[PDB]
């Protein structure tokens, strides 16, 4: 990589649902919904790799 | 690089430091006299620069 980077939610400053949402993305990595549906979205084609 | 790197190479203990040379490209600032214990129970670890 170049830099440490990640995308954030969208909230405006000083957000009403902030952390309605600040621990739901906390709790996106507990059962792995970020990761459970990673692997759908960016493998359009299961590229195979011989070279 | 530190900066860029922030939280990302940081360690925060000798010994995971230690680890983490032995697990990849890592080269691990410290004081002479903790490398000088280091090198001397390991023949795998060794000081470039004096
Ligand atoms: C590094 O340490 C010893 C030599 O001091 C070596 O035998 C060992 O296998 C190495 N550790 C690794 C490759 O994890």
């Amino acid at each position: 990589l170049i830099d440490s980077k990640g995308y954030g939610v969208g909230t405006p400053m000083g957000s009403p649902y902030r952390d309605k949402i600040t621990i739901a993305i906390l709790q996106l990595q507990e059962e792995g919904k970020l990761h459970m549906m990673k692997e759908k979205w960016w493998r359009g084609n299961g590229c195979p790799e011989e070279e | 690089f530190m900066s860029s790197r922030r939280q990302s190479v940081l360690v925060k203990s000798n010994e995971e430091g230690i680890q983490r040379v032995l697990t990849s490209d890592y080269a691990f600032l410290m004081e002479s006299t903790t490398i000088e214990f280091v090198t001397q129970r390991n023949c795998n670890l060794t000081q470039i620069g004096g």
